[PDB]
DNA sequence: ATCACAGGATGTACATATCTGACAGCTGCCTGGAGACTAGGGAGTAATCCCCTTGGCGGTTAAAAC
DNA sequence: GTTTTAACCGCCAAGGGGATTACTCCCTAGTCTCCAGGCAGCTGTCAGATATGTACATCCTGTGAT
């Protein structure tokens, strides 16, 4: 019988590994491709320098993080321990974005 | 001799004063606003410093990283709420893990 | 279709940062809608701010005045 | 061949300030940035509210008291109170000296 | 006659959103606005434009926290706000 | 004084907001968040008065204080 | 017999482009009152906007252009882009007159 | 028959040795800050007024309390 | 639904101080000159990143047991 964790101590360790880390967790690559996608939409052959691209990057995860954190905490409120969308909508109308 | 050896500031008087007069804030800037701004602002360098230099020395390191940074203004009361709308770039996050969650 | 390059792990270590232990599998859609939303935001802020500047690049010092004018101040870049 | 311009920044005082409160503790470089652009992010909150008060009042010289109340408006608790005692400190001995 | 228990709930909630007087007595709001002020300085004196102007904020900051009570009790199958709602809504907006 | 809100003022207030069903423990979280914001916006508002060298609070100290915590207010000056 | 001093106040323009956009319809002192307001503080953040615009290019000058950009950063989509067509127009007729 | 250990498997914190590149220190220089004056008006201060804030007081009843 | 109370309103009265005006002086903008503090540029070296192997920490399931 091969070792299996139960439903859950992985989703801690994950959870610890990247709260002890600061690296970004999005891949550079694809996120500077949908940045200029985006950015293709409000004027064209638009150049970006490196610096700009790393602070959009650094900038969209925390914003995320603070949403998860946000969805989290409502998921918690409704007495579950998974988040849903209608948690992230509750949030962001709460903090006033929709 | 310097402004800022007169107060006994480490931070530019001189600098300070002329960005004040610069930065289009008023018509006049008086003599001791420069100086009051520049302790202010040192006083407040120093605790972040302070903070940052004890989380570098409780993670084993001797420089000051980002996230030595972080940790000193979200663990300090008045200074994560001075700077709640402001984010550090590499700083992290806290590990906070809410009780429900735990097995 | 770079919007489907923020991929389920990507989003699922985010949610781990954040402290989530579970994700549903509609958690995804959402997270990249908001994603791009918000990019949406702070890049045509970026980009008014450098074609004010009768600039073909967009600068890091435009990501950082566009987010302050959105309250979202960046430490780090200037 | 030619030198780049100079810009001015805050690195050499924050150094300063370090060596004064941990005399064995160095900073890197993101972290001079970070504290750089943390100074010039209080400096342009205080100057704004000197501006405002200055303006409020019709008056047209900022001097101490309108940035020592600015200081009291934007700092947090023990945070301004530390802080009007270290300017009016300062400002009594630059006063004292000439 | 009797109504059952919701139909006054639901006329209230519509005659005071078709209002826009205040809800608050005056002079109650008035002396916890003295009581406050008097912690900060002594023999303060206030106009009356200025303690409307604190009324309308207050009671504006209010309704709009207790919109956002009454999302998070929906948001948990419930019907009845709670303290719980209140500072998880306090909690989102960033306020503790 | 904070016992002056009464609790038909907030109930009013809850259904002004759409509140339904108020629980009993609602009464005091709301004086506290009350007297929170109030004692905020007049620390400010007492700030403003005391750099102006007055001894009344002015309606446009109210705004200013109002509108340092990112809340305008119109229809006081 | 002391004359009150003279308070500046948009209550005449507001007026009349009321008496423009519905000329049987009146406005009360409270109305009035919030619509200067609601000038001023547009007046203001525009302003502002324009001022940090001038001083990240290094200008000293407040031009068109940079009321321009502010009021498209300020403004939320066709509300924005109507101000600058009006703008426009407005600048075009003064610029053709003298 | 449902509940504490036994022990195996996995992961993570912990010495230890290399190496490197980023940080701290030294140097030249130039531009911005300091010294030394003058002009002028912004602001500090005194006098005055009246207005607008505060205090009180009785009656009504709507609203608060139960 | 019933009982209580204080909010509200109308009125009156006193005076604190907000606002205005006049005067004057001293504090700061402005200018010129001079010099040294700080910035760009090099450069060496050691703090931390990177393996690397190891000692626990912890989880999980079987299993003996009172």
């Amino acid at each position: 019988k091969p070792h299996r964790y139960r439903p859950g101590t992985v989703a801690l360790r994950e959870i610890r590994r990247y709260q002890k880390s600061t690296e970004l967790l999005i891949r550079k690559l694809p996120f500077q491709r949908l940045v200029r996608e985006i950015a293709q939409d409000f004027k064209t052959d638009l150049r970006f320098q490196s610096s700009a691209v790393m602070a959009l990057q650094e900038a969209s995860e925390a914003y995320l993080v603070a949403l998860f954190e946000d969805t989290n905490l409502c998921a918690i409120h409704a007495k579950r321990v998974t988040i849903m969308p209608k948690d992230i909508q509750l949030a962001r109308r709460i903090r006033g974005e929709r | 001799k310097t402004r800022s050896s007169r107060a006994g500031l480490q931070f530019p008087v001189g600098r300070v004063h002329r960005l004040l007069r610069k930065g289009n804030y008023a018509e006049r800037v008086g003599a001791g606003a420069p100086v009051y701004l520049a302790a202010v602002l040192e006083y407040l360098t120093a605790e972040i410093l302070e903070l940052a230099g004890n989380a570098a020395r409780d993670n084993k390191k001797t420089r000051i990283i980002p996230r030595h940074l972080q940790l000193a203004v979200r663990n300090d009361e008045e200074l994560n709420k001075l700077l709640g709308r402001v984010t550090i770039a590499q700083g992290g996050v806290l590990p906070n893990i809410q009780s429900v969650l735990l097995p | 279709d770079n919007i489907q390059g923020i991929t389920k792990p990507a989003i699922r270590r985010l949610a781990r940062r954040g402290g989530v232990k579970r994700i549903s599998g509609l958690i995804y859609e959402e997270t990249r809608g908001v994603l791009k939303v918000f990019l949406e935001n702070v890049i045509r802020d970026a980009v008014t701010y450098t074609e004010h500047a009768k600039r073909k690049t967009v600068t890091a010092m435009d990501v950082v005045y566009a987010l302050k004018r959105q309250g979202r101040t960046l430490y780090g870049f200037g | 061949k030619r030198r780049k311009t100079r810009k001015e920044s805050y690195a050499i005082y924050v150094y300063k300030v370090l060596k004064q409160v941990h005399p064995d503790t160095g900073i890197s470089s993101k972290a001079m940035s970070i504290m750089n652009s943390f100074v010039n992010d209080v400096f342009e909150r205080i100057a704004g509210e000197a501006s405002r008060l200055a303006h409020y009042n019709k008056r047209s010289t900022i001097t101490s008291r309108e940035i020592q109340t600015a200081v009291r408006l934007l700092l947090p608790g023990e945070l301004a109170k530390h802080a009007v005692s270290e300017g009016t400190k300062a400002v009594t001995k630059y006063t004292s000296a000439k």
